[PDB]
């Protein structure tokens, strides 16, 4: 009996399916992907993991690179499958749209329509997970998918722009392919989320500035009507540097001198042309006589 | 300081004195601290103390 | 359909990875045809588990001296073979006879001494180093599992020679190891594609499909697994006798 | 007291599934609406409570078994105590005789 | 001075020139803090994507004595977004769901719970056994299986080392060789494996796909060397180009004539309705494990 | 992000006209490989050096391990029918003798 | 459930049968149309329910009878899943001519 | 017993959360509103059990 309980959970958690998934870098080459995924039975029950794929080679990873299903309990009840990782803030976040059915008071006809709410929960550090932040985005909605969200697959992402430590998220219309962002393209819209929990929905201008990020987005397939994920990716302009460096200590010869408080607290990029320019601002560090003891 | 010294305290009492030297050592080592594959400059690793 | 695995005669052989991957039916106006598609099974030569796996598989599976293979040749193996003595338990020097190059094939596990010049001795005594009928030197001396190419064919001789002596000395007689004969047993290797089938019986109906003809791709000639995979297998079981 | 645990941990998937049952709207005409906005966090909470009671009842009947088996070795020590004494007094009647 | 290497180029920054505000001569502490240093970083060796940029905070006297040298490096990251090297999640109609990057496929889920039920149906001594632990798993998506025979090991064909690597050939853009499977030579039998190979329309690039095994000292990727597949639209299904020399052939892109068997392979075919056995170093390696 | 041989080959010849090698850097500590190779090697590189030497170091314990596991007289046994040769196992007995 | 294939002469033996065994898992069937069905070679439960809900949005406010085809499966532990739910109300008008 | 202590501390926030959402009002059109006024209050009187 006792074995037949074990195999229940067993097939529970071997019937997941994955949803969706973020890569943890701006590139393929190393980082973690975070996976989320679904049960088959027919409840909101998500489950996440992730996979080192810096331990590749040849196609092959490791079975210990890989981490054990972990169970959400937050209450999430996303709309459809517009749930998704994301990690800002060092820590891993889940980010998903919930739709609702809301009437407009004070009309004698009674219209009813969907209400499209923005949901983001973070992960604390003793295993449980917070109260979701909730913003609305049912203008940003019925913009991409021109007021037909039934007949079209709308798509959810979300990357982490650590530079100015914000989470970039794209609410777009499913298609084959994407063109840049902002002006004429209304298959996209965006929205910019803070460290604090404040948002502000992107304009045009700054909706361009990601247009390259199109290339993270869902796609259906050309040959046959196929969908094919694709996972977010941490965003950078051209390069990511560090923001900073802690030089660290040092203890001279003869144990006479010591060079403390090495640091460089600013460290800027720019990506002009073809010539990449860093910038180390206010660089310093202290020289001192004094022995180790 | 004050929780580093609670969780050695009460590995003492329960006699894991291997666990108890790695909490009092986040307090105080006399071996020093490796920071960056170097022994730091410093005698102890509470600031404030 | 999972068919399963088979222990060939005398412990020498496994049929492994049987099984019919897809079985599809079709009832069309009043005939039953049932196709089997993709049905395959690997032979492989192993022992069950034994002295004859460890030794005899391996002493044919040597190379031989002239042109490697050693495949579908005919031998003469040993029905149980066990140490007899000397100075310690080495692996055991354990001889085949090729039949049709006319070889001995040796087998060892571990070597006391590679300063000690070693050879070959079969003799129906043991203890007596003159009454052999065999001797042969490893040509390297810290070496083992080796063919010799005898030349001869003393078949007679070489089921006479009872015990097998890996000792082999001079310098009085320095008996390292040496290991029994008990039985005998005479083995062939080549295999027929006509002899490599597929027999189906569907009520009173039989077919056959032999490897000559619904094969897909015959495997590599070897000693190590030999995977066979037929063709899409059509069955006419319009005949079958439906009870209950 | 392991059937009160499996009973405790058995109406988790009935929570989750009446607060999503919940979430639907109600009421339809000219007033429509009477969706429970709060009926999925309840259901995650009713969980987490159903996991506490189930993990206090398995917790409960661990205990009880090895307060039975520590009882056991108590009186396995008695009764080697017993065996000792009557051999001693096996010993003793052979001392008496003499 | 502050000396800063940014690939080729290296660059100084000393505190007579570069200097904010210079402290006060004392033999108490005396922090220097320097003006914002520019650095030319536009010949980085970027290996992987990604690159060092190596600072050094340097003191000394004019005895000579180090006063304090403190080394660190900096990783500057290349942000590459090209489709060809964006992870995609595809799901079969079979079920099996798995993440492609570039060439390289990776199963992701697992379909062993649906067929443990009817086994679950007898009792426990039908699951836990070597039967249900060699089940098969469904393809990862459109592709082939084939089978390689590797040699016994040879000193004097092969080298010194007893290792075999596997490169496949014209899949996506690149004509070049991309490592796709490494093992071992065995010096008593030759080696077996089968690999699948994935495939999609317009995946194949000109002559069709390859795959070639070196083992140093000798690369098997000259002309009609390796083993050449392609996708056969008549018959619809894969076919070995070169299993055998031809005075002409079909591929890919037509017939061509002079056909050459391929080297290194002692033997190599294309597997017909194989399904391999689930796989115990998978994603689901944990879970099997314990099952089992 | 480097090569091993081209810092093997920054690093070389080891005072003897031998290519310096991994396991000549067994041995000493990360702050004396950067003390040794301060003019040849940056922090980074250092790093990836000391690092290399671990996990080296790490590989060849594991397989002394796996030949002698094979090689346990005690395992001669019933254990033994499911014990196969190594051709590493037979490579380290044709160079270390018995 | 009973297995017929014991049937002798029409004559069932006891053990054939097997004992019946409650099924919790909110189970409001409209009527009489529950009944078994084995697919995926385990036990599944389907039924159909029935609720009344009006058409938002009009003047007179119309109800009609909104038909529920829902489909559990029983679990390796005897507890039972949450049911799939598909509409069926155009197939059951359409069948029953409104 | 740890863990059962540890899964009743983490449904308070779940609570607050519930308490916060059944605020709103849940009925539209010409018949408006539909707040549970005591959401607040049950959800900290939950917390304190």
């Amino acid at each position: 009996d006792a074995f037949k309980t074990y195999l229940t959970r067993f097939e529970t958690v071997a019937d997941l399916k994955v949803v969706s998934a973020y890569h943890d870098n701006v590139n393929s080459n190393t980082g973690l992907t975070w996976f989320v995924g679904q049960t088959r039975e027919n409840l909101p029950e998500y489950y996440w993991r992730n996979v080192d794929i810096s331990r590749m080679q040849a196609g092959e990873l490791a079975a210990n690179a890989w981490k054990e299903w972990t169970k959400i309990d937050t209450a999430v009840n996303p709309y459809k499958d517009a749930i998704r990782p994301v990690i800002f803030r060092e820590r891993l976040h889940l980010i998903w749209v919930e739709k609702e059915e809301v009437a407009k008071n004070g009309t004698d006809p009674v219209e009813t329509y969907d209400r499209f709410t923005l949901k983001l929960a973070f992960l604390r550090h003793d295993g449980s997970w917070s109260a979701p932040w909730s913003y609305d985005i049912t203008t940003q909605v019925e913009a991409v998918t021109d007021k037909k969200p039934d007949t079209e697959r709308l798509a959810l992402a979300a990357s982490g722009f650590q530079g100015e430590d914000t989470l970039l998220v794209f609410v777009y219309k499913t298609g084959k392919s994407y063109s840049d962002f902002g002006g004429s393209n209304k298959n996209v819209a965006g929205m910019t989320i803070y460290g604090d929990g404040s948002f502000k929905k992107m304009e045009n201008t700054a909706l361009s500035r990601y247009s390259q990020l199109k290339n993270t987005f869902d796609i259906i397939h050309t040959q046959g009507n196929d969908l094919v994920r694709k996972a977010s990716y941490r965003f950078a302009q051209d390069f990511e540097v560090p923001a900073s460096l802690n030089m660290g200590s040092a203890i001279g010869d003869d144990s006479l001198t010591v060079m403390e408080n090495g640091n460089i607290p600013q460290i800027t990029s720019k990506y002009s042309s073809d010539n990449l320019a860093i910038t180390l601002h206010n660089a310093a560090f202290t020289v001192r006589y004094d022995g180790s003891g | 300081y004050y929780t580093p010294m609670m969780c050695f305290q009460r590995l003492l009492q329960e006699k894991q004195f291997d666990e108890a030297t790695q909490w009092i050592n986040y307090v105080y080592n006399p071996a020093g601290y490796i920071v960056n594959g170097e022994i730091a400059p410093w005698i102890w690793n509470c600031r404030p103390l | 359909l999972n068919m399963g695995s088979a222990i060939g005669d005398d412990s020498l052989t496994v049929m492994e990875n049987g099984n019919i991957p897809q079985i599809t039916s079709k009832y069309s106006s009043d005939n039953l045809a049932i196709t089997l598609h993709n049905a395959a099974f690997t032979v492989r030569y192993d022992g069950s588990g034994n002295v004859i796996r460890n030794k005899q598989i391996s002493a044919m599976k040597l190379t031989g001296v002239d042109g490697k293979s050693q495949y579908g040749n005919a031998f003469i193996i040993a029905n149980t073979v066990k140490h007899y003595g000397g100075y310690s338990d080495l692996g055991g020097p354990i001889t085949v006879y090729n039949k049709t190059k006319n070889y001995i094939a040796s087998v060892q596990g571990h070597l006391m001494n590679a300063d000690y010049t070693r050879r070959l001795i079969l003799t129906p005594v043991e203890n007596n180093y003159y009454a052999r009928l065999f001797e042969f030197p490893f040509s390297p001396n810290t070496i083992l599992n080796t063919v010799f190419t005898v030349g001869s064919n003393k078949t007679s001789d070489f089921k006479k020679c009872s015990y097998a002596v890996d000792g082999n000395n001079s310098q009085g007689f320095q008996i390292f190891s040496s290991y029994q004969s008990s039985g005998w047993l005479d083995i062939d290797t080549g295999i027929n594609n006509t002899d490599i089938k597929i027999t189906v019986m569907a009520g009173s109906k039989t077919h056959t499909f032999t490897a000559s003809d619904h094969i897909a791709s015959l495997p590599a000639n070897s000693f190590d697994a030999m995977p066979y995979t037929f063709k899409p297998l059509e069955i006419d079981a319009s005949s079958l006798a439906f009870t209950n | 007291l392991d059937a009160a645990a499996g009973q405790s941990l058995a109406g988790q998937v009935l929570s989750i599934a009446e607060g999503v049952a919940d979430l639907v709207p109600n009421v339809f005409g000219l007033a429509c609406g009477g969706s429970r906005w709060g009926a999925a966090l309840r259901a995650s909470a009713s969980v987490m409570s159903l996991s506490a009671t189930a993990s206090q009842y398995s917790a409960d009947k661990i205990s009880r078994s090895e307060a039975y088996r520590r009882r056991r070795q108590e009186w396995e020590i008695q009764r080697d105590n017993a065996d000792g004494e009557v051999k001693q007094m096996d010993a003793q009647l052979e001392s008496l005789k003499i | 001075k502050i000396t800063v290497m940014a690939g080729s180029k290296t660059h100084t920054f000393t505190a007579s020139d570069h200097i904010a505000s210079l402290p006060a001569n004392s033999f108490d502490a005396m922090p220097y803090t320097f003006k914002p240093l520019e650095i030319d970083a536009s010949s980085l060796a970027f290996t992987n994507n990604i690159a060092p940029l190596d600072i050094v905070f340097e003191t000394k006297a004019k005895d000579g004595r180090v006063l304090g040298k403190i080394k660190q490096t900096l990783s500057v990251k290349r942000v590459n977004y090209n489709p060809e090297d964006i992870l995609f999640l595809r799901e079969t109609h079979s079920g099996a769901q798995y993440m492609q990057l570039g060439v390289y496929r990776i199963r992701l889920n697992t379909l062993l719970a649906s067929q443990l039920v009817s086994r679950a149906n007898t009792g426990i001594d039908t699951i836990l056994t070597m039967e249900t632990q060699r089940l098969p798993e469904p393809p990862l998506g459109e592709g082939f299986f084939a089978n390689f025979v590797l040699p016994k090991y040879d000193p004097a064909e092969h080298g010194d080392e007893r290792w075999f690597k596997i490169h496949i050939g014209n899949v996506g853009g690149n004509t070049g060789r991309q490592p796709y499977y490494s093992g071992m030579l065995s010096d008593t039998s030759e080696t077996s494996m089968t690999l699948f190979v994935p495939y999609a329309e317009g995946y194949y690039m000109h002559e069709g796909v390859r795959l070639g095994v070196g083992y140093q000292k000798i690369t098997y990727d000259n002309t009609w060397e390796s083993a050449f597949f392609y996708f056969d639209e008549t018959k619809q299904q894969f076919v070995l180009i070169n299993d055998a020399d031809h005075d002409s052939g079909m591929t890919q892109q037509g017939i061509v004539k002079n056909i050459k068997k391929y080297k290194g392979f002692l033997n190599v075919s294309i597997a017909t309705g194989y399904s391999a056995p689930m796989d115990f170093n998978s994603a689901s390696a944990l879970y099997y494990w314990e099952l089992f | 992000m480097y090569s091993t041989a081209v810092l093997l080959n920054k690093i070389s010849p080891t005072r003897d006209g031998q290519t310096m090698t991994l396991a000549d850097l067994q041995y000493l500590s990360f702050s004396e490989l950067r003390k040794i190779f301060d003019d040849q090697l940056s922090w980074g590189e250092a790093r990836h050096l000391y690092h290399e030497t671990i996990e080296q170091k790490k590989n060849n314990r594991l397989l002394e391990a796996r030949i002698f596991t094979r090689a346990n007289p005690q395992l001669s046994g019933a254990i033994r029918l499911g014990i196969e040769r190594d051709s590493v196992s037979r490579s380290y007995d044709e160079m270390f003798g018995a």
